[PDB]
């Protein structure tokens, strides 16, 4: 169904991300800055600084492609 | 004769008689009739009129008594011997009488056991006192323990009094007192569930002299490289006894091919030409192993560039890999390093697992924390011997049953162990007298020091 978008991230955090979307034409209406939040958790913070409970974080952030990288 | 009725039997006290104290006279130092006092639980040199055990009854009131050596017991006040049939129990505390049925259904056996203080707990599964520094000594007796073929040998007293003693033998109280522990843990019914190895470490510091002082935390494997040897060497007196009780247990052969001079301070024409010289070429070295030793890579000494600080985790094939013909390790010494490949030509019934994790630099010693991710119930090692030696073992799969994890710095540590109770699955946690039905993925967690195998 989207093989384009099945590869950069993997099938699996691809369906994650375009189920809670809406659907595939919910989420090409849909800037890049807001697919950034998909499924981003509001997790609260217990009593810590906010950057250590990634704030801001979504699905696209969960993938295996970005968590190679360093933290930074 | 008044001597089977007593009017002082309920006045024992069963919860006080601790009888894992040194078997001496408190009040003037004897051994000789060492009678036991069962009011209060005070040792004294024996009976008569005047004596220190009379002197005691007639002063704090206290009548009824016991021997430690004729295991009857006596009314001193009056000096009559007691007989009563509940007493006995207190017999069977001091010396466990294991008949040969109850050493051949204790693999069998899945009833916890009864204690007189009420803590629960199973034979063999018994937390060893440390009095002083003994989490090291600890650990080696429980992994020693749970070994069946070792386990058979030691529960009667009828074993090793039969063995030849020389006149010089002074190591034979170490064999004896080794099954007397071990008797007074495996037992069924015991005051406390716990048991004090204090007549046994007095044992150990005897016969190893100063060294693995109870002062300062002894090291494990340098430890039972000894205990192994002094076990071997102390059955059988002015006899070569080359196959002993626990040579045909944890002994196996071994082969080592050994290259030497392949020194880089030697050019390349000249050491060709040493290898040519047919001198210095693969040796025919087979020995005998009490125990196989392990060599772990070096920890990474960096933090990983993704996620910093990770846990070094080694499959345990990968560290076994060393006892093949493909890899060699260079035992470098001195000045000419030695490149030696190992093989495995005969194994023990039991395998024992050292690992050196404990290591001097150039400067300080260190440890070398490593995780291992390795096995417990299904592990082949037949890619390790010849086939003309393969064929003889048709079992080359081994069983894990004890297991030694080590805390912190080497001169601040403290021992736990892993032991499994044979017939049931309960991997248990024992540090000085801890009992934790642990799960078979924390012994993959921790980091190994010492581990038993079992090829069934």
């Amino acid at each position: 169904i989207a093989p384009n978008l099945s590869i950069i991230i993997g099938a699996s955090t691809a369906a994650k991300i375009m189920g809670v979307a809406g659907g595939l034409t919910n989420l090409s209406k849909m800037p890049a800055c807001n697919i950034m939040l998909l499924g981003a958790q509001r997790k609260t913070l217990s009593g810590f600084s906010s950057t250590s409970v990634l704030p801001h974080t979504g699905y696209i952030y969960h993938s295996d492609i970005v968590q190679s990288l360093p933290p930074d | 004769r008044r001597s089977r009725h007593c009017p002082y039997l309920d006045t024992i006290n069963r919860s006080v008689l601790d009888f894992d104290f040194e078997k001496l006279c408190s009040i003037s130092l004897s051994h000789i009739n060492a009678y036991a006092c069962l009011v209060c639980g005070k040792y004294f040199q024996g009976r008569g009129l005047k004596s220190h055990a009379y002197i005691h009854s007639v002063q704090f009131s206290h009548h009824v008594f016991l021997n430690l050596h004729t295991l009857k017991f006596y009314c001193l006040p009056d000096n009559y011997e007691i007989i009563d049939s509940s007493l006995e129990d207190i017999t069977y505390v001091l010396k466990p009488t294991f008949t040969k049925q109850q050493i051949a259904n204790l693999d069998k056996q899945a009833k916890l056991s009864r204690a007189y203080d009420g803590t629960t707990y199973l034979p063999g599964i018994v937390g060893l006192n440390n009095i002083k520094a003994n989490d090291y000594a600890n650990a080696v007796l429980q992994a020693l323990s749970n070994v069946p073929p070792l386990r058979n040998y030691f529960l009667e007293e009828d074993n090793y009094k039969n063995i030849k003693r020389p006149p010089g033998d002074i190591m034979f109280l170490l064999v004896q007192r080794f099954g007397e522990l071990m008797r007074k843990l495996w037992n069924p019914r015991n005051f406390k569930a716990h048991v004090s190895p204090h007549e046994m470490l007095q044992a150990v510091v005897l016969c190893s002299k100063k060294t693995f002082q109870i002062t300062k935390q002894g090291d494990g494997v340098d430890f039972l490289s000894w205990f192994l040897n002094a076990l071997h060497s102390a059955l059988g007196g002015t006899k070569k006894k080359k196959k002993t009780i626990v040579t045909d247990v944890f002994q196996g052969s071994m082969r080592i091919f050994t290259k030497k001079l392949p020194h880089p301070d030697l050019p390349a024409e000249e050491k060709e030409q040493l290898l040519h010289n047919d001198e210095y070429q693969e040796t025919m070295v087979e020995s005998t192993f009490m125990y196989l030793t392990l060599d772990l890579p070096t920890a990474p000494l960096y933090k990983d560039e993704k996620e910093q600080l990770i846990i070094p985790q080694v499959p345990l094939f990968n560290i076994l890999a060393k006892f093949n013909g493909i890899t060699e390790k260079e035992y470098k010494t001195y000045k000419e390093n030695f490149l030696k490949r190992f093989q495995l030509t005969k194994l023990p019934p039991y395998l024992i697992f050292c690992i050196k994790r404990f290591t001097k630099n150039n400067f300080f010693v260190e440890k070398n924390p490593t995780i291992v991710n390795f096995p417990i119930t299904n592990v082949d090692l037949r890619e390790y011997l010849s086939e003309e030696v393969q064929a003889v073992h048709k079992n080359t799969t081994y069983d894990l049953i004890a297991n030694i994890v080590h805390d912190g710095k080497p001169s601040e540590g403290s021992y736990r162990i892993h032991v499994l109770h044979h017939g049931t699955g309960k991997w248990y946690e024992l540090q000085d007298l801890q009992v934790t039905d642990i799960l078979p993925q924390m012994i993959t967690l921790s980091e190994a020091y010492i581990q038993i195998w079992k090829r069934r």
